[PDB]
């Protein structure tokens, strides 16, 4: 019909979409679906990966801070 | 490879918190990783610039207690 004509062209689209926000296959016209979606797949995993490092990273940080305020509070009062 | 292109997609779907609990449609699985990896880069990009803040913030506070 005309209908999964349509439907598979925005499929086509979507993969486009997709393909063009992983920066290993960015613009990559050659890369196969699996492809896609295999480094898709990956890609997500790593800025998963990346946001518990950096709340990781967040977490000390705050903890130094109001342990850096509190000694120098102490010192302030001798 | 048509199998391995259907294991894909669950793979990628699977991976996508806002997917959980639904089959949606390969195009839907497509737009909402597309949407997805948006959200995390800048969410990622905003916690960087806050490490970076609390780092400058830390680097101040070091240099009171010291001379004091």
């Amino acid at each position: 019909n005309v209908l999964e004509r349509q439907r598979r062209n925005e499929l086509k689209r979507s993969f486009f979409a997709l393909r063009d926000q992983i920066p290993e296959l960015e613009n990559n016209e050659k890369a196969p679906k699996v492809v896609i979606l295999k480094k898709a797949t990956a890609y997500i995993l790593s800025v998963q990966a990346e946001e518990q490092k950096l709340i990781s990273e967040e977490d000390l940080l705050r903890k130094r801070r109001e342990q850096l305020k509190h000694k120098l509070e102490q010192l302030r009062n001798s | 490879r048509r199998d391995h292109i259907k294991d894909s997609f669950h793979s990628l779907r699977d991976s996508v918190p806002s997917l959980q609990g639904e089959k949606a449609s390969r195009a839907q699985i497509l737009d909402k990783a597309t949407e997805y990896i948006q959200y995390m880069r800048r969410k990622n990009h905003t916690h960087q610039q806050d490490i970076d803040d609390l780092k400058r913030q830390n680097a101040l506070l070091e240099q009171q207690v010291r001379a004091l």
